[PDB]
C-alpha cells in the first residue's frame, strides 16, 4: 500500500527544494546532493519496475485520494506499461543529466551565488513533474503537471544558455503553452460533456473511469464535440512532441539551452506529449482518434521526413541533433497512431530507445561543441585524431540514432515500420526512406567532423580538443551500454509495453491486422 | 554450440574495442585468434553435420524469443544448413587466412589492434547475417556487416577519400537496406511470419504480385551489398581503404552477401518468375558494366573492383537463373573468395613493395622481383580468367551452362552476355597481370621491392592453392549440388547443347581477349602516359560516368530539396508564427494608440458604451 509512485515524483520536488535552499558556499555539496536525489529516484523507479507485474493488471501502485471534488479531479496515481517505460526513461537519464551538466552552471553569475543550485533544482524538478505527469491517472492532474513543467524548463532555457536564451525561451514557452491552454479549452470541454452525460455521477476527471464508460459505449457523444475535443488535445501534445508542422520551437531551444537542458527538454520531457497522444486522445477518442487517422499519420510522416532533410541542410550539430529528435518524434507519433500492437508497442520502445540515443549523441556533442566553443560544423575537422575516445562514442551514438541493429533503436523503428505497413504501406515506404536519410545526416557529420585533416586550433592552442574525461565515461558509458542491451535483448521492456499496449488496442476497438495468407 | 561461431569474433572485437590502446601490442594475436576459432568450431560443425547424413544434418538453434510483439513472434533462432555451412566455411577460411596477412600489412601502422577490432566485428557480422533462420536477424546482420564495411573503409581516417568512400559505400548499402526492410514489411503484412520456415511455408500460397515485390526488393538489397546497379558505384571508390579491408569485402563476406540472399530466398525467386527476370536482368547488367570498367582500370584496386563486380554479377545472373543456377552460383561464389581473395593479397603485397603504388601503369616486371607474390597472383589469376586447372573455370562454365539452358531468346542472350564478360574479363585481367608482373620494371624513386614476410606469404599461398584447388573440387561428380539438393531446389539438366561446346567457346573468347590483351600491352609497351584510348576509354576511366548519374540525379538533387525544404522550415513554418506574432504586435500598436491620454477621449469611449444600451435593447429582437 506504501505511496511508491507518490514518493516517485515528491522525491525530486522535495530535492529541488531542499537544493535551492542550500547555502550558496555549498555548491559542491549542491552538486552531489542533486545527484544523490536523483539516484534516489532511480532506485525508487527500480524498486516500482521490479514489483510491477506486466502479466497483471494495467494499472497497478494506484494511489488515490481526493484532491479538488469541485473540479471532478482527484489526486490518483498509478502506473502501467507505457507510464513504466516512460519513468525509468526518466529516471534513468536525469542522473546522467546530471553528472553530463556538472560544470555547466559555473560560468554564470549572479544569483546571490545559487546559479548551481537553481539549475540542479531546475531539473529535479523538471524530473519531478515530468515522473508526476507520467504516473497521473486523472485528466486534471495530468494536465496540471504536463503544463507546469513547461516554466522549470523555460526558466533552465533562459539561463544558463547561449546569446539567444531568451528569444528561444519565449518561443519555447509561447509554442508549448499556447497548446497546453488549448488542451485546457479542451479539458474543459471534456469535463462539460461528462456532466452532460449520465454516465458519470458527476462531471469527471479520472481517467480510468472516463475510458471505462467511452470504452462500454456508455459515454455516447456526438461524433462533433468529440472530434473538437480530439483536436484540442493533439495539438497541445503535438507543439509539445514536436509534429511536423509545429517542431519550430524545438531546433532553436535545443541549440540555445546547455546540453543536458536541450537533452532534457527533447528525451524525457517531449516525449511526454506522444505518452499524452497514446494514453489520452487514443484512450478518450478513439472514433475521433481513428477519423484523424490518416491525417495524424500523414504529418508524421511528413515530419519524419523534413526532419530527417533539414538536419541534413544544417550546418549547425545542435540543430542537426535537435531536427534528428523531431524526425525521431515523427516515427514515435506515427507508430502511437497506427493503432497496430506492432505499432504502439514499437514506439513506446522508441520513446524509450530515442530518449536514450539522443541522450547519448547530443551530450557527445555536447562536449564535443564545449571543447571548441563553435556549433558549426565546418569549424571541426580531423576531431577522430586528437580524440578517439570522443569520435568512437559519437560514431556509437549516431549509429544509434542511426537505427542500426547492433543498436536498440532498430528494434523500435523497424517495429514501427512494420506496424505502418500492416495498415499504410505507402507511408510506410515513405518513413523507411528515413533509413537512408539518417545515413546520411549521420554519416556526413561525423565525416565532416571526425575524418579529414586536423583543422586549425583543433589541437593546439587555447581550444584545443582534448579527448573524454572520466565523468564524461560515466556519462556515456551507461547509454551505450543500455544502447547495447536494448538492441541485443529488448525482451523484457517489450515484455513489459506488450500488455499494456495490447490493454490500449482492446480499449479503442482496434487491433492488428491479420495476414493476407489465410 | 552454433551461435558460438558467432560468439567468438564479436566478442573478440568487443575485447579489442573496450580494450583500447592497453592492447596494442597483443590486440591484433587475439583478432586472428578468434578469427581462427571460427573457423574451427565452422569446421567441427560441418564434420557434425557430415555424421548426420541424409536429413538433420542441418543445425537449428532457436535459442530465444526476441522480439515477441504480437504476432510478430521473431526468436533469435539459427539455420546452419548446407547452404549456411558453404557460407560459414568460406567466410572464416578467407577471413582467418586476410587477419594473418593483415599482421604484417599492418605491422606498421597504429590502431593495427583497432583494425583488427573491426575486422572481427565484420566477420562476426557476416557470420550472423548467413546463421540467422529468419529475415530479422539476417537484417540485423546485413547492417552489421555495413557498419564493418564502414569503419573499415574508413580506417585512415586523415584521409579525405577514405572518409568519402566510406560514407558514400554505406549510404549505397543502406538503400539496400531500405529495400531488404520494405521486403520484410511485404513479407510480414502478407504472411505474419519473418522466419525462413513459416515465410517459405506461406510463399506457395502468395500471388505473383506479392512474391514479385518481395523478390525485386530482395534482388534490390543484394544489389546494395553485392554492387549490382544502379548501386554498383560504390565498389570502386571504397579501395582508397587498406587492401586487406577490399580483400575481405570483395571476395569472401561482403559483396557474397547478396548472392547469400538471392539463395536462401531462392523459394521466394522461384516461385517470382517476374523476380527472376529482374535478377537476371540485374546480372546482366552489372556483369558488362563492371567488364567495361575493368577495361580501363589502371589502379589495381580499381582493377580487382571491376573484377569483382563482374564476378558477382556472374554469380547473380546464375542465381536468378533459379534452382538450376543456385548451385553453379554458390560454386562460382566459393571459388571466387577463394581466388579473388588470392588476388586482393598479391595486389597488397605489391603495393607495400611499391610504396603504396596504387596505379598499375606506374610500375612493372614484378614477376622477376615478387616470385612468390607473383606466383600467387597468377595462380588467382588463372583462377579468374577459367584455365580448365582452374577452379574458376569449372563454376564459370556451370553458369554459362544454366545461362544456355535457360533457353529462348532470353536464354541465348544471357549466355552472349556472360560470354563477353568472359571476354572483357580476361582482356582486363590480362593487362592488369602484365602490367605488375610482366612487362618493363617502370619502377617509381626507390621501388626496391622483397618478398613479404612469411606472415604475409602463407595467406596468399593457400589463396592460391584454393584457387587451384576447389572448383575442380566441388564441380567434380556434382558434391556441390548434391550437397546443396535437400535445400537448394534442383530443377534439372537441361542439357540444351553439349557442355563441350560451351566450354570450348569459352576457352575461344578468354585466348581471344588474352591475344588481344598482348597486343596491347605485350607487343606494344605500357606507356606512363593517359593511354587515351578515347570514347568508351574515356568514359570507362570514369566508371561509365556512373558516379555523375548519382552525383546529377541525387546529390544534385537531394541538394535541391534541402535547401527547398530549408526555405520552407525559415519561410513558411517559422513564417507563419512570424506572421501572427505581426499582427498580434502590430494590433497592440494601434489598441495603445486608443489611450490617447485625453479623459475626454476615455469619456467618449465610454458614452460610445450606449453599445450595450442598443445592444441590450434589440437584445428582444
Ligand atoms: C530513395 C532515396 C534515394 C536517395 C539517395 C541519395 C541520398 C543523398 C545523395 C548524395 C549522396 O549520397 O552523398 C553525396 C553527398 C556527400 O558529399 P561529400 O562532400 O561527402 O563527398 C563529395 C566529395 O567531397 C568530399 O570528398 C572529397 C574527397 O574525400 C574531399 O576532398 C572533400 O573535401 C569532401 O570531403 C567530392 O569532392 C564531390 O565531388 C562529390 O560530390 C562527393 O560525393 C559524391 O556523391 C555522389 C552521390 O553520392 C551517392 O552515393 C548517391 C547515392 C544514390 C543511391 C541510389 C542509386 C539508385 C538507386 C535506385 C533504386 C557520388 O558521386 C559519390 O558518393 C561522391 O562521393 O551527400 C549530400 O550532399 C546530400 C545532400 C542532400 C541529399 C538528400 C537526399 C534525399
Amino acid at each position: 500500500t506504501f505511496p511508491w509512485l507518490t514518493v516517485l515524483w515528491a522525491v525530486p520536488v522535495v530535492g529541488a527544494a531542499v537544493v535551492i535552499l542550500l547555502p550558496a558556499a555549498q555548491q559542491v555539496l549542491a552538486k552531489w546532493l542533486a545527484l544523490a536525489v536523483s539516484v534516489l529516484t532511480l532506485a525508487v523507479t527500480a524498486v516500482v519496475a521490479i514489483g510491477f507485474d506486466p502479466a497483471a493488471a494495467q494499472y497497478q501502485f494506484v494511489e488515490s485520494h481526493r484532491w479538488i471534488p469541485s473540479f471532478g479531479t482527484g489526486y490518483i496515481l498509478g502506473v502501467d506499461g507505457i507510464a513504466l517505460a516512460l519513468v525509468v526513461l526518466t529516471a534513468v537519464l536525469v542522473p546522467l543529466l546530471i553528472i553530463a551538466g556538472w560544470n555547466d552552471a559555473s560560468r554564470q553569475t549572479g544569483l546571490a551565488g545559487r546559479s548551481v543550485q537553481a539549475y540542479l533544482a531546475l531539473t529535479l524538478a523538471v524530473e519531478g513533474m515530468v515522473l508526476m505527469s507520467l504516473v497521473a491517472l486523472d485528466i486534471l492532474l495530468f494536465y496540471v503537471f504536463f503544463e507546469a513543467m513547461l516554466i522549470p524548463m523555460y526558466f533552465l532555457i533562459g539561463g544558463f544558455g547561449g546569446e539567444n536564451r531568451s528569444r528561444a525561451a519565449v518561443k519555447f514557452l509561447l509554442y508549448n503553452l499556447f497548446g497546453g491552454l488549448i488542451m485546457l479549452a479542451a479539458v474543459i470541454g471534456l469535463y462539460v460533456v461528462t456532466a452532460g452525460s449520465d454516465a458519470f455521477a458527476a462531471g469527471t476527471f479520472d481517467f480510468r473511469e472516463i475510458v471505462a464508460a467511452v470504452s462500454s459505449g456508455e459515454f455516447a457523444v456526438n461524433p462533433a464535440i468529440m472530434n473538437f475535443l480530439f483536436l484540442g488535445f493533439m495539438f497541445a501534445f503535438a507543439v509539445k512532441a514536436p509534429l511536423w508542422p509545429f517542431h519550430r520551437w524545438l531546433p532553436d531551444a535545443a541549440v540555445e539551452a546547455t546540453p543536458a537542458s536541450a537533452v532534457l527538454m527533447m528525451a524525457v520531457m517531449d516525449k511526454v506529449g506522444t505518452f499524452g497522444m497514446l494514453r489520452y486522445c487514443l484512450q478518450l477518442f478513439p472514433d475521433a482518434s481513428t477519423y484523424f487517422r490518416p491525417v495524424v499519420i500523414t504529418l508524421a510522416a511528413i515530419g519524419i521526413v523534413y526532419g530527417a532533410v533539414l538536419a541534413i541542410g544544417q550546418t549547425d550539430v545542435m540543430r542537426l541533433i535537435a531536427y534528428t529528435s523531431i524526425s525521431h518524434f515523427g516515427f514515435i507519433i506515427l507508430g502511437i497512431f497506427v493503432m497496430t500492437s506492432q505499432g504502439q508497442s514499437g514506439s513506446t520502445l522508441y520513446m524509450i530507445n530515442h530518449g536514450i540515443s539522443t541522450a547519448a549523441l547530443f551530450l557527445i556533442a555536447g562536449f564535443l561543441v564545449s571543447r571548441r566553443g563553435s556549433r558549426l560544423i565546418d569549424s571541426y575537422g580531423g576531431v577522430q585524431k586528437v580524440a578517439p575516445v570522443l569520435a568512437g562514442t559519437f560514431l556509437v551514438a549516431g549509429l544509434a540514432t542511426l537505427s542500426l541493429p547492433g543498436l536498440a533503436p532498430f528494434i523500435s523503428e523497424f517495429l514501427v515500420l512494420i506496424g505502418t505497413f500492416t495498415r499504410y504501406p505507402v507511408v510506410a515506404v515513405f518513413a523507411a526512406t528515413a533509413l537512408v536519410l539518417s545515413a546520411v545526416y549521420i554519416l556526413w557529420t561525423y565525416q565532416r567532423m571526425m575524418t579529414g585533416p586536423v583543422r586549425d586550433g583543433i589541437g593546439d592552442g587555447d581550444r584545443p580538443v582534448r579527448d573524454l574525461v572520466p565523468r564524461e565515461l560515466v556519462v556515456v558509458a551507461p547509454l551505450l551500454a543500455l544502447l547495447l542491451v536494448l538492441g541485443i535483448y529488448p525482451k523484457p521492456a517489450l515484455d513489459v509495453i506488450n500488455p499494456a499496449v495490447e490493454h490500449t488496442l482492446t480499449t479503442i476497438g482496434q487491433t492488428d491486422p491479420e495476414p493476407t495468407v489465410p | 554450440p552454433v551461435w558460438l561461431l558467432i560468439a567468438l569474433p564479436a566478442a573478440g572485437a568487443t575485447i579489442l574495442l573496450l580494450a583500447g590502446r592497453r592492447s596494442d601490442r597483443w590486440g591484433h594475436l587475439l583478432g586472428c585468434a578468434m578469427s581462427l576459432a571460427a573457423f574451427a568450431v565452422g569446421t567441427v560443425l560441418f564434420a557434425g553435420m557430415l555424421g548426420r547424413s541424409g536429413e538433420e544434418r542441418a543445425v537449428h538453434e532457436a535459442l530465444f524469443s526476441w522480439v515477441p510483439v504480437g504476432g510478430l513472434q521473431v526468436d533469435f533462432g539459427l539455420q546452419l544448413d548446407q547452404l549456411s555451412v558453404c557460407f560459414v566455411l568460406l567466410i572464416t577460411g578467407v577471413g582467418s587466412l586476410i587477419h594473418i596477412y593483415s599482421i604484417g600489412y599492418m605491422a606498421e601502422d597504429p590502431d593495427r589492434r583497432r583494425f583488427f577490432a573491426y575486422l572481427n566485428l565484420f566477420l562476426a557480422a557476416m557470420l550472423l547475417l548467413v546463421l540467422a533462420d529468419n529475415y530479422l536477424g539476417l537484417y540485423a546482420g546485413w547492417e552489421g556487416v555495413g557498419l564493418a564495411s564502414y569503419l573499415l573503409i574508413g580506417f585512415w581516417s586523415h584521409k579525405p577519400s577514405a572518409a568519402t568512400a566510406a560514407k558514400k559505400a554505406f549510404v549505397v548499402n543502406r538503400v539496400g537496406d531500405m529495400g531488404l526492410a520494405i521486403a520484410l514489411m511485404i513479407m510480414f503484412a502478407t504472411i505474419g511470419s519473418i522466419s525462413f520456415a513459416g515465410v517459405f511455408a506461406a510463399a506457395p500460397g502468395l500471388s505473383e504480385a506479392t512474391l514479385s515485390a518481395i523478390g525485386l526488393l530482395l534482388l534490390l538489397g543484394a544489389c546494395g551489398k553485392s554492387a549490382q546497379v544502379p548501386l554498383q558505384s560504390w565498389l570502386g571508390d571504397a579501395m582508397e581503404g587498406p587492401t586487406p579491408v577490399s580483400a575481405l569485402i570483395h571476395a569472401a563476406t561482403m559483396v557474397t552477401a547478396g548472392v547469400y540472399l538471392i539463395v536462401r530466398s531462392g523459394p521466394i525467386f522461384d516461385l517470382a518468375p517476374t523476380a527472376q527476370t529482374g535478377v537476371v536482368i540485374v546480372g546482366a547488367v552489372t556483369l558488362l558494366f563492371g567488364a567495361i570498367i575493368g577495361c580501363a582500370k589502371d589502379d589495381i584496386k580499381k582493377a580487382l573492383a571491376a573484377s569483382t563486380m563482374s564476378q558477382i554479377g556472374y554469380m547473380v545472373l546464375a542465381a536468378g537463373l533459379g534452382p538450376a543456377g543456385y548451385a553453379f552460383a554458390i560454386m562460382h561464389l566459393l571459388t571466387h573468395g577463394f581466388f579473388k581473395a588470392g588476388l586482393f593479397l598479391g595486389a597488397g603485397s605489391v603495393m607495400h613493395a611499391m610504396n603504396d603504388e596504387v596505379n598499375m601503369r606506374r610500375y612493372g616486371g614484378l614477376r622477376k622481383v615478387l616470385p612468390v607474390t607473383f606466383a600467387t597472383f597468377g595462380l588467382g589469376y588463372l583462377a579468374i580468367i577459367g584455365v580448365p586447372p582452374l577452379a574458376g573455370f569449372f563454376s564459370k562454365d556451370g553458369i554459362i551452362e544454366a545461362a544456355l539452358g535457360a533457353g529462348g531468346a532470353r536464354g541465348v542472350i544471357l549466355g552472349g552476355a556472360a560470354i563477353l564478360g568472359a571476354g572483357i574479363t580476361a582482356f582486363y585481367m590480362t593487362r592488369v597481370m602484365l602490367m605488375t608482373f610482366f612487362g618493363e620494371k617502370r619502377w617509381a624513386a626507390n621501388s626496391h621491392p622483397h618478398e613479404a614476410p612469411a606472415v604475409m606469404t602463407w595467406p596468399m599461398i593457400l589463396l592460391a592453392v584454393g584457387s587451384v584447388v576447389s572448383g575442380g573440387a566441388l564441380a567434380i561428380g556434382g558434391t556441390l549440388s548434391h550437397w546443396l539438393e535437400p535445400v537448394v531446389g534442383t530443377h534439372e539438366a537441361h542439357h540444351a547443347v553439349p557442355v563441350w561446346v560451351v566450354t570450348a567457346i569459352v576457352l575461344a573468347v578468354v585466348a581471344v581477349g588474352i591475344a588481344v590483351a598482348y597486343r596491347m600491352y605485350a607487343r606494344q609497351a605500357v606507356p606512363e602516359e593517359v593511354p587515351e584510348g578515347s570514347a568508351l576509354t574515356v568514359a570507362a576511366r570514369r566508371d561509365l560516368y556512373g558516379d555523375a548519374f548519382n552525383e546529377a540525379v541525387f546529390m544534385r538533387g537531394g541538394q535541391t530539396l534541402t535547401a527547398a525544404m530549408v526555405t520552407v522550415d525559415d519561410k513558411a513554418v517559422d513564417g507563419t508564427a512570424g506572421g501572427l506574432a505581426a499582427l498580434v504586435s502590430r494590433t497592440s500598436d494601434a489598441l495603445r494608440q486608443v489611450q490617447t491620454g485625453f479623459a475626454r477621449s476615455y469619456a467618449l469611449s465610454m458614452l460610445g458604451g450606449s453599445a450595450l444600451v442598443v445592444a441590450a435593447i434589440l437584445a428582444v429582437q
